[PDB]
């Protein structure tokens, strides 16, 4: 009767249309993957971990079974695991599975594809947790230019990496580039005002400022991101 | 019982006409290749909503009150080919020559020719029906048949009668592509008649109909036999209520569904969707309830037209739900969430007209159809007001217009009288914001 | 003390269809007519056996009846005493009222004047209908006008059903209410507005199975009966319909009752049925409370309900009521009884309670009018079928009135 | 009290067309799924009419199912309840349980899984397959670990078709049994060994016919069906399925059961169809007689048998019967019945009986692993496809003990 | 009057109680597939011992006494089947899974689950009870449930009650061949709670009840139908006394019943017999006096035990007479016959505590039902001793037992305090010798 239970049985109903109808056409499987991956999210939020795991897996068979390989779907496939990985918190087994998505692109075209960007940037920061700083922000440049290259400068992932890459740079206390970094990404995201981007991302960046203003010793500008921060937040309940 | 005539104009007004009937007669119980029911027991629901007791052995034909009128004749001596003793013959007229995207050919032409004989024809039906309260005429809005007589057919009907509502069930030309290369003219010389002579004018459009029959009826090339279903399906849905007197049928005439679907008298073209899009390939544990085909209801990607409905304000809401219902309190609160959800009217405080049959659909067991009258279709018209545009100022195609009888004086009258009517939703949606 | 019945509308019809299926039982007549207690209030003595019901089924859209007439009840129902016509009032106020409305009008009042002068003390009417369509709303407010001129001085009870606040139903239906409102205010003595909001969610708690127009009706059949059964199963304290008006309705216009049914062969052992009489939530409106002091509340107790309870039960009830400061400390709730329960029930309760709060149903009906008629947002189809702006705002100013009228009774 | 059931393999699937048109006999529906008893056990209640069974047809070599889902019986089955995946697990276990197992295991629990989530009284599995092939023998391998490791807490019930004493019928086949009773002794709760030379001659003293695996299977059907039809049709003595576990298993390896059924509309007097069915040749399995006793025998007799006549045939037949030393003296025989025999049927009868003769089935199969496992017979189709030596003679060790764990239980 | 619950508890005790309250019902003059009386009139004999007043119309249903609780689904269905508005389906408990001979299921398992659901009946029905004077629990000693929850159940009420008799009213395994596989085993488990926290438990076999089914109601094959009928009209014969007040009608109570049957706390396991054993043919000329009715009480084939009690020693016995009786000095002299013909116990100088009830049976006009507290019903229990030591030398099953959470410990004390049981009449034969 409850709302999850409610989420599940939908969720279930459109999964199972979904398979019934790449059991009628084995074709479909890209739309066979969405649907699972909203099962899947549900399945993680009442901890049912496998039974996700099993979902993606199911998805991946039929990927591998297509007369025509798609290695752009197994790269999905494999980032979902990596994800479902990550949130269980089965750290090394999230960063083995995005860098096998990384090697079916690589061995295929599709080095500078939108799902590889974002690999990279997901990859990177596993490796920030497993203390891997080189590692980290190798993956994090080569997600920042291939997002650079398909997007503008001017762009809500442009500006996520810049961020991302902030962060890396402040916790092993490479001040000057962690400024650098937040004030790029500060930059594009004051530009960036409809749906696009939300206001909640727009203080974080002043909230990163202000600590690396801070460690910086500029206390001044380290209050004035504190406080522009606080602003944000506050101006979002209207 | 009210009675309802169902006129089909142009190729794509029989042809829905064609699976139309087809429908109809499928759901009264009736042999659509006959006309004849089954041997000395009666039509299930009300058949004297459509059809006509011809004979009183009752094993006999039901001619249905239908009129198709075309100018080219093998649309009709297809019809006759597959309806067999069905229509009345006098009322399948035909001619030699055709229209053929030209409008004033079906409305002062060869179809002023057939205006006395179609005339001669609804008379008919209307002597023969009991009270007659609605006409339902299918055409297109693209062609020179369709979008041409019934242009004059309904601007003849109404200064006639009346007193009678004219749904003029019609298909929009498709943004794509154009079925016709002057069909963004064809469409304004009708929105003359749609939007003046006809108190309601329910629009479909192929774009929309051949995404609901790939995406969702999952075909991979969806033919004019499954458009004319999808329409058929929804137009054998809003007359759900017409003709049928069952368990608590929610009896809604055409009067009784315009006066809750035209606010006023410039703001009734109709969109229309219908519940469940489920293939019929028999997907039972996957048949959707009523919390759920609401959900389905009003996608964006869910209505029979071009342009995006949730993209801009319904300003009147029909929910005609058809079929075998369990939960009456489960029904319209689920449509309380979609009073939140999707952008309404103030203007209009509320308004979901929910009728209810429990007569089930042949396809579906538990159906839901949808009557928006959107502020949108002022977009998919905008479409077409562009179109006539780029089209008007190269004056375009010729003399062909323009030596039936037409003026250059007259085409830019009806050229502002699709501008007052897509402004007469643009007035109505930021008055209605 | 014979009580004629008139059921205009789809919403009316669907509840004789409830109604006289329900009077057949509590007099104990067969579905046919004839017998299987004052029988001769809502039924008309043909013969020794066959009692034929006061009962008008005027209809619109004549597809109700056919239900009613096709399957188990075409020999109860006298054919003199219906109308069916085409078209249907097409949920519209003026199609109801004027346009296929003065097309029967004659014919009701002469099927109504044929049912009563079989009469031999003839008081009330119970003329139930929804406020909500053009058949029920439309010609149940052009009947109540041609009745009241017609019998000025008999009790005109109207038995309403209000559009939901939940969702619409119907488009033009805050126009429909007003419409009618105006005429229920200006003729009948006092309505018992009923809410299919409440009347889903009270169903909802009765049955363990998601209700119908069928099922919720019979909560509104046995509140048509159960006013008007202190008037056939007498018992004591005496209750006829001329102590409806007299005791519920203080002034002039507060005359819209708010009636709750209880229980909802079923017992009750009676400290706790005026605890579910007097629920908030059994009463059958969606009615305010947190801003709502009730005038005159009503208590018709019938079956297995000893007069000695009340003192102790309905005393502590009206101590949990609300009433205006104008109504004294354990006054201000009159009671009835009736030696007779309804079939399937062992002692019934119910409740006309006049109420503010009835007051926001019609603060509700004229905010949705107030945005809706500005704006001409449905007008043209009264325009175009006789009934002016002028004739609409107007029916506007007294149920503002009307509105203020229970905020002035406060 | 609701059993999936799962159907992997060529001999299971071939199994699943004779079981689910037996079990649409039984509960009396039509070979479509719509009705023509607990029919919650094997159906799942999609509507009101149709009833989807509980079965994944799990499958390598997708050309069983299009015999099953192409000529009458495509409506019936659920498509989100199946998997077909070419190549097809190549008589070959290291195919079925790692090559081409892991493919589809995903797949096969997420439809097992959405097939649980529909349950509300989840109890048991009838996994059908056999313990020869690679397909019934490999991914039964595998299903039977991952249903074990996802439902810790429920029976499951393997109903396994052992290679034939008679001839191989496959060549790596003694390897995909012990393979495989490797992981049927490790998880699965009590396994009903058949055997193709007893399902040939019972079915050969049966028909005036010559059988096929169609007509074979009819025998195990009604087995599949018998013992979980005192889940279904419940009668007296309900034995549910957590009690062919107790009763029947008594040490933890011993959970190998030989089942017969009887009469072998069939009517039967009984006091021969206890004789029928405790007959040593009405038993599907070449179990050993000469040198065995049983642990614990069952009977599940089913139609218009009454409980009086077992005090007088039952016992009668377990003096007749050998049990071992440590059973007492007219126990160690539990029974049950059914209110329902199967259609076709009058009085039917069915005997799990625990035996230390089923070691000699396994004593077989080892003495065909001992020879062509030491001279690496087939193996290299193992080493080269994931399972290696020291994986397969560890099944060897298992097994070898369970031969001895039953001439330790004489 | 002394109220007094049936509880019945597993299959076994269920299909009893399923024909034991379809007989009571009948025997007050009770519709036992609606629970409501005749229409306006009191039920005949007193009520209120095992029913309950529902409604105070004096023609509602009257609601019996009892909860009845199996793991099983099917069996309360059965009942549900075939009571109607009877029970209290607030007291029809069921689950899903069942136990399946698994003793450690109904005692420490799913009938640890039903213990919070079930105690709070039985608090439903004492706290509704004037003042309760017994609780007759209705199951086996065979199987997972009966005597798994039977021994949870008995054990979970005197623990919490206390000052009330606990009747089990139970059916010992046929030694002729064994429904459950573990049967013997279940048995000594549940010999546990109905030596030690049960006031008395009541046997019966179905060993014995087919042959007073076969030999004596003269049917061919004595189904379970007919075996919960020798047990019911025994059952409905115990209390007569219970719920009659009629002419001269000695009312004893359970308490009244095993002071004068329970002789020292550890031999109250009574046998049970009835007369006469008539078939229902109307063998109204073959009707049997009350001087040889009792000579057909007394026979070793005719009390419903597998042991011969003419064999060994009858310690106490408990005549209940139940019918028009015109002779009261030929009775209590054919027992003085019998005080003579019977093995007695010296260690006792005379037990025989005589019921009259002048209201009588429904099948029987004078019927007669014994009570034999008897040194025998140990030799039925030597064999259930035996049959578990041959399954405990092997240690038989597997880890059925020892996997829900009992121990080789426990069961090793559970053998012995049947060992204490069998040896208590041991104790009581040579010294009653
Ligand atoms: N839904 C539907 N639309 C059609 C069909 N056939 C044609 N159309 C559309 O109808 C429009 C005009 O064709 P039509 O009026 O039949 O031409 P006419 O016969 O020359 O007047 C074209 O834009 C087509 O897209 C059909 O079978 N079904
Ligand atoms: N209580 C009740 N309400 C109904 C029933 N049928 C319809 N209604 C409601 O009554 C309102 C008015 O509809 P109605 O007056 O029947 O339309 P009309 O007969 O065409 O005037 C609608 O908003 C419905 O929600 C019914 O059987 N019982
Ligand atoms: N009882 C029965 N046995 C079969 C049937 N079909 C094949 N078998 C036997 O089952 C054994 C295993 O074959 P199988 O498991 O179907 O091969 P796989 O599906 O490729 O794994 C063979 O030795 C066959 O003798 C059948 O329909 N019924
Ligand atoms: N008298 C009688 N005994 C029964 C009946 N059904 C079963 N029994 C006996 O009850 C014993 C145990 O069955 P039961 O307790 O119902 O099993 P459970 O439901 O799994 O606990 C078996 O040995 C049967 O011989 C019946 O209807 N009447």
């Amino acid at each position: 009767d409850t709302a999850l239970e409610r989420q599940i049985a939908s969720a279930s109903r459109s999964v199972e249309e979904a398979r019934r109808l790449a059991y009628h056409d084995p074709i479909r499987v890209g739309a066979l993957v969405e649907q699972i991956s909203v099962l899947a999210d549900l399945r993680q939020k009442e901890g049912d971990f496998r039974k996700a795991e099993s979902l993606y897996r199911e998805a991946l068979f039929r990927a591998q079974e297509l007369r025509k390989q798609d290695p752009d779907l197994l790269t999905g496939i494999y980032s979902l695991l990596a994800h479902l990985y990550d949130r269980w918190g089965r750290m090394d087994k999230a960063a083995e599975f995005y860098e096998l998505a990384l090697k079916i692109s690589a061995e295929n075209g599709l080095e500078e594809s939108d799902k590889v960007a974002t690999i990279k940037n997901n990859l990177a920061m596993i490796f920030k947790q497993l203390r891997k700083f080189e590692r980290a922000e190798g993956y994090y440049c080569e997600a920042l230019e291939t997002f650079q290259r398909l997007d503008g400068e001017q762009s809500a992932r442009v500006a996520s990496v810049y961020n991302n890459l902030g962060v890396l740079y402040y916790s092993h206390m490479d001040v000057d580039r962690a400024q650098v970094m937040h004030e790029r990404a500060l930059a594009i995201r004051q530009n960036l005002h409809e749906g696009q981007m939300d206001p909640a991302d727009l203080s974080q960046t002043f909230i990163n400022l202000g600590a690396v203003y801070k460690a910086a010793g500029d206390f001044q500008k380290a209050e004035a991101c504190v406080d522009r921060a606080k602003r944000i937040r506050a101006a979002m309940n209207g | 019982v009210n009675n309802t005539i169902v006129v089909s104009i142009g190729q794509a007004g029989n042809q829905i006409a064609a699976s139309f009937w087809k429908t109809v007669c499928l759901e009264h119980g009736i042999d659509p290749l006959t006309g004849q029911t089954a041997p000395g027991v009666a039509p299930r629901g009300n058949w004297s909503s459509f059809f006509s007791k011809l004979g009183e052995s009752s094993s006999g034909s039901y001619v249905p009150r239908a009129i198709m009128v075309d100018l080219e004749p093998s649309v009709i001596d297809n019809v006759k080919a597959t309806s067999g003793s069905l229509f009345n013959p006098a009322n399948l007229i035909s001619r030699t020559e055709g229209a053929g995207g030209n409008f004033a050919v079906g409305y002062l032409g060869a179809g002023r020719e057939v205006l006395p004989e179609v005339m001669s024809r609804l008379d008919y039906e209307i002597d023969k029906c009991d009270n007659v309260g609605g006409i339902i005429v299918l055409h297109a809005i693209g062609g020179g048949t369709g979008s041409g007589f019934g242009a004059l057919l309904i601007e003849s009907l109404k200064e006639k009668y009346g007193e009678i509502p004219v749904l003029s069930c019609a298909v929009l030309p498709s943004p794509q592509v154009s079925s016709v290369v002057t069909e963004p003219y064809n469409t304004v010389f009708a929105l003359n008649t749609l939007r003046r002579s006809a108190d309601a004018c329910l629009i479909f459009d192929n774009e929309a109909l051949f995404d609901l029959a790939h995406r969702k009826w999952n075909i991979e090339s969806p033919t004019v036999d499954d458009l004319n279903l999808l329409i058929t399906e929804a137009l054998a849905g809003i007359t759900a209520s017409m003709r049928f007197s069952g368990f608590l049928t929610v009896e809604i005439t055409l009067r009784e569904l315009l006066t809750n679907l035209v606010p006023q008298p410039s703001l009734h073209f109709l969109m229309c969707a219908f519940a469940p899009l489920t293939p019929p390939d028999r997907s039972k544990f996957e048949e959707l309830g009523i919390e759920e085909m609401i959900k389905s209801l009003f996608d964006n990607g869910s209505v029979f037209a071009a342009c995006s409905p949730m993209e801009g304000r319904f300003l009147s809401t029909a929910v005609l739900y058809r079929g075998i219902m369990e939960d009456k309190p489960l029904a319209d609160a689920a449509l309380a969430a979609m009073r939140e959800k999707l952008p309404l009217t103030y203007w209009i405080p509320t308004a979901f007209k929910i009728g209810y049959v429990e007569q089930p659909g042949i396809s579906h067991r538990k159906s839901m159809v949808l009557l928006a009258n959107n502020t949108e279709i002022a977009r998919v018209l905008d479409r077409i007001c562009h179109n006539f545009d780029k089209l008007w100022q190269r004056k375009a195609f010729a003399n062909w217009y323009l030596n039936e009888g037409m003026s250059e004086e007259q085409i830019n009258v009806l050229r502002a009288s699709a501008q007052e009517l897509v402004q007469s939703y643009q007035v109505a949606e930021e008055s209605g914001a | 003390r014979e009580i004629l019945s008139i059921h205009v509308g789809q919403c009316g019809n669907q509840i004789a269809d409830s109604f006289w299926r329900l009077a057949l039982r509590e007099h104990g007549l067969t579905e046919a007519g004839t017998l299987k207690s004052n029988m001769e209030v809502f039924f008309h003595k043909v013969r020794d056996g066959k009692y034929v019901p006061r009962a008008v089924l005027v209809d619109l859209e004549p597809g109700v009846i056919a239900r009613i007439e096709g399957g188990d009840m075409s020999q109860l129902f006298d054919e003199s005493s219906i109308v069916r016509k085409i078209p249907g009032a097409a949920n519209n106020w003026a199609r109801g009222y004027n346009v296929e409305g003065e097309k029967v009008i004659d014919q009701i009042m002469n099927v109504i004047d044929s049912a009563v002068e079989k009469t031999k003390g003839l008081q009330g009417f119970l003329m139930t209908h929804s406020i909500g369509g053009g058949s029920g709303s439309g010609l149940g407010s052009l009947i109540l006008e041609r009745l009241r001129q017609a019998y000025p001085k008999k009790r005109i009870f109207t038995f309403s059903v209000v559009p939901s606040p939940l969702i619409s139903d119907s488009a033009v239906e805050p126009y429909n209410a007003i419409l009618t409102l105006q005429r229920i205010l200006d003729n009948a003595d006092g309505a018992v507005l009923l809410d299919n909001e409440a009347l889903f969610r009270i169903a909802k708690a009765k049955l363990n199975r998601s209700p119908n127009y069928m099922d919720l009706n019979n909560i509104i059949a046995l509140i048509v009966s159960s006013v008007t059964a202190s008037l056939r199963f007498p018992g004591k304290l005496n209750t006829d319909l001329s102590e409806f008006v007299t005791n519920l309705v203080p002034f002039p216009g507060n005359h819209f009752l708010t009636a709750s049914f209880a229980p909802m062969q079923v017992r009750t052992n009676f400290p706790d049925l005026a605890r579910e009489t007097f629920a908030q939530d059994n009463f059958t409106a969606a009615i305010d409370w947190q801003q709502g002091v009730y005038l005159a509340a009503s208590a018709l107790f019938r079956g297995d309900v000893k007069a000695k309870d009340v003192d102790e039960n309905m005393a502590t009830i009206r101590k949990s009521l609300n009433y205006a400061s104008y109504m004294p400390a354990s006054g201000g709730l009159k009671l009835g009884y009736a030696e007779t329960a309804p079939e399937g029930f062992a002692s019934s309760g119910l409740a006309l309670v006049n109420h503010t709060g009835i007051a926001a149903v019609f603060e509700r009906l004229i905010a949705q009018f107030d945005i809706m008629f500005d704006n001409h947002a449905y007008t043209h189809w009264y325009e175009n079928a006789g009934v002016s702006r002028d004739m609409m705002a107007k029916a506007r100013n007294q149920i503002a009135t009307l509105a203020q009228s229970y905020r002035d009774a406060s």
